[PDB]
């Protein structure tokens, strides 16, 4: 089995602990607990191979924001999440894309734009507007919610499925 | 490169030599090193391992004792900041502000990312490994003093996290978007816990209620009953109860089985059980209840039932062939298993006795320290190897299954006591001389026994069912 | 090719029987061991000129599993017996681990050893007489072993090998 090595970046509060959590786990996370950093490892069958998933959850709080290389140097493929109900959070987006590019030395990153709490009515950052910025960058929009599971696997085995074919 | 304290002020600040750190041959792989060293690397300003820190915090205490751990992390934690420099100093001097350049380096680059991780060490301390602080009051009163005493604006939100954190683990779910199937049911129905049995139950329920109880037994041994061996030694009921539960429940099934067949003593009835039994078998290998598949072959392979041949001569071929396909799981030491395993798609509930003994012979295997140089270095890559089975052990731990509970069979199958109130030896000599009743050794003639069964023995099969 | 021998090791837990295949297998002269490696309990040796293929079951950390015992025992040709000179009732146990082998290869004369393992430095309680009345008693083999210092080890698996080879 091959192992894939995964990254969840993004704003703190955007739910990239909730995600990873309910894939891991198949449970929601009420609670904000401001991570540091997180690893997660799960075995799953994707388009009838079995992976190894290692998944790295990482610090959304700008007080980490001068920890992100280290982490952005071992990911083979990253996703890149806001919450469709914070606008700050999307502005956030293209500054983690440039940090990966950088770091990594490369404009063909494995990648997958996350627009997660797609559960809540009160959306203030429209389809559209996320989906011009993936289509800029050459990789899929998916929107989710960690709280319903819509959209979490197929979020994380897009991811997979560029990894595989990077 | 930053500038460090003086390793007089502040000890992690030592240079590596092989006196005190060995690496294996992007980040470097440690194989030994004085705990000094070790905690140092668990908390490096370069790069965060948190592979490491679950490793680490799984096996440490075979080499620091919790209280002195605490003691040295937050030694780690309290990093003295550099003096002005030269041109600060000249600044300063004439009144202006002073650019700080390499104090605000050393904040940003060493202090910053290493009292991030001492806080992310006690973090998965607290979240992942509570038992310390649950069998030592006074540690969890240094912890929450240490935690609810830091300072400065850059941890804050991860102090008052942790925080309420410990305060939560002190006092103390699951989506599937897909609905579980339908309950089913055979001769016994709904509420008629007194007539459940082997044959009654329908056989794809039992290995549902089955694999459901048997997950939960898996899901819930935690490392601590298995670092340092403990499920072998005398005290093995205190810190492994757990562990014990879930292999007492394996071998009571696997009597239960036993017992089911060498008691039905007419050879028509035997087979039909028998038959019975290796559907279970395949609904188990269906649901990837690879402890289940093997309660059943071990069963199989006992010495009453093995030595069966009138029994296992009418058993159809198709099912001979389901029972030794499983069988060769087993052979060479687990090699179809082994590879089985790490194929499926889970939810699955691993057999726990490879675990076990690799565990034990890691432990036993290798060393403590490791001699360089004049000193004795902590051997990492042993604990390594032991929190690689506990790692893999917890992945397998978190997928659940998507089945509901029948409370009624749940607690038939809690209750389950084939042995009663006699002891093993007896037991199992009695399960021994009923197979040497019920077919008797060459060239002794084969007796005909009278049916105990009274409800038909044809099987329901096991493929499910599903009404609108 | 050339001849495999199936031993199984048994006997009771939580007094160092995982010492002595270890000590076998293991390099021999550094002290390490990975048991997840296939190498870790196969091992080929010259027993009195002739040159088998040893195979070896220890399903050490196991034993609570007691019902598993029949199918593990029910592979092996030859079989060690092994318990802890300084744990009385190990010894003690002896005697239902062979009525259990015997009972599962449905013979009354089944290649086996007697091992006594001196696993730590605590005090003996089974004097080497008793160890040996018990193997004279039963007919066979009894070889002490050190679960520190390799002796004794070759011994009690080249005996186990001719008491095959001799059956
Ligand atoms: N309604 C809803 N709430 C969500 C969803 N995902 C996360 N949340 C909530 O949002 C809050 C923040 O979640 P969290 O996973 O901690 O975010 P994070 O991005 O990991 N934060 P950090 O960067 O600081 O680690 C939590 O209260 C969580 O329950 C979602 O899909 N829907
Ligand atoms: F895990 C397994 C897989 C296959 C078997 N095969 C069996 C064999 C024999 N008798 C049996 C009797 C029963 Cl009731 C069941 C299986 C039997 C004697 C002949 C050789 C094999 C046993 C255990
Ligand atoms: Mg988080």
């Amino acid at each position: 089995m091959t192992e894939y090595k995964l990254v969840v970046v993004g704003a703190g509060g955007v739910g990239k602990s909730a995600l990873t959590i309910q894939l891991i786990q198949n449970h929601f996370v009420d609670e904000y607990d401001p991570t540091i950093e997180d690893s997660y490892r799960k075995q799953v069958v994707i388009d009838g191979e079995t992976c190894l998933l290692d998944i790295l959850d990482t610090a959304g709080q700008e007080e980490y924001s001068a920890m992100r290389d280290q982490y952005m140097r071992t990911g083979e493929g990253f996703l890149c999440v806001f919450a469709i109900n914070n606008t700050k959070s999307f502005e956030d987006i293209h500054q983690y894309r440039e940090q990966i590019k950088r770091v990594k030395d490369s404009d063909d990153v494995p990648m997958v734009l996350v627009g997660n709490k797609c559960d809540l009515a009160a959306r203030t950052v429209e389809s559209r507007q996320a989906q011009d910025l993936a289509r800029s960058y050459g990789i899929p929009y998916i929107e989710t919610s960690a709280k319903t599971r819509q959209g979490v696997e197929d979020a994380f085995y897009t991811l997979v499925r560029e990894i595989r074919q990077h | 490169q930053m500038r460090l304290p003086s390793a007089d002020v502040y000890r992690f600040a030592e240079p590596d030599s092989e006196e005190n750190i060995i690496f294996e041959e992007g980040i470097p792989i440690i194989k030994a090193g004085t705990v000094i060293k070790l905690i140092e690397r668990l908390t490096y300003h370069m790069y965060a391992d948190p592979n490491f820190v679950r490793t680490f915090l799984t096996t440490y205490r075979s080499f620091c004792k919790p209280q002195e751990l605490l003691s040295l992390i937050i030694e780690r934690f309290e990093i003295p900041e550099p003096e002005p420099t030269e041109a600060d100093r000249i600044a300063i001097e004439n009144g202006d502000q002073p650019l700080s350049a390499e104090l605000k380096r050393f904040r940003k680059e060493y202090i910053q990312p290493v009292q991030l991780r001492v806080l992310n060490v006690c973090r998965h301390w607290v979240e992942h490994h509570f038992y310390d602080f649950e069998r030592d009051a006074y540690l969890l009163q240094r912890m929450e003093e240490f935690i609810g005493t830091v300072r400065g604006k850059a941890m804050k939100k991860w102090v008052e996290s942790i925080t309420k954190i410990i305060q939560r683990k002190k006092i103390a779910n699951i989506t599937f978007q897909s609905s579980p199937p339908t309950v089913e049911w055979h001769i016994s129905r709904p509420g008629h816990i007194e007539t459940f049995d082997l044959l009654t139950l329908h056989p794809i329920e039992i290995a549902r209620q089955l694999t459901l109880l048997e997950s939960d037994l898996y899901r819930a041994v935690q490392p601590s009953e298995l670092v340092g061996s403990v499920w072998t030694k005398e005290d093995k009921e205190i810190n492994s109860p757990n562990l014990l539960k879930m292999i007492r429940h394996t071998t009571n099934l696997t009597l239960w089985f036993e017992k089911c067949i060498v008691e039905t003593e007419n050879l028509e009835e035997r087979v039909a059980v028998v038959s019975r039994i290796i559907e279970i078998l395949q609904v188990f290998q269906e649901l990837n209840n690879f402890n289940g598949v093997l309660e059943v072959v071990s069963a199989m392979n006992s010495s009453p039932v093995y030595r069966l041949d009138h029994t296992f001569e009418q058993i159809p071929s198709r099912q001979k062939k389901i029972l030794e396909e499983a069988h060769e799981l087993s052979e060479d030491h687990y090699k179809k298993y082994l590879a089985k395993l790490r194929s499926i798609n889970p939810p699955c509930v691993p057999f726990f006795g490879i675990y076990l003994t690799n565990i034990l012979k890691t432990e036993e295997g290798n060393p403590e320290v490791l001699k360089r140089h004049g000193k004795e270095l902590i051997n990492f890559s042993k604990r390594r190897k032991v929190a690689e089975i506990t790692g893999e052990i917890q992945q397998y731990q978190n997928q659940p299954y998507c089945l509901r509970v029948e409370s009624d069979i749940k607690r038939f199958f809690e209750n389950l006591n084939p042995m009663g109130n006699s002891m093993e030896k007896e037991f199992t000599d009695y399960l021994f001389n009923k197979s040497l009743e019920i077919e008797p050794r060459n060239p002794k003639p084969l007796p005909r026994f009278p049916k105990k069964y009274s409800y038909p023995l044809k099987s329901p099969g096991v493929r499910p069912s599903n009404p609108r």
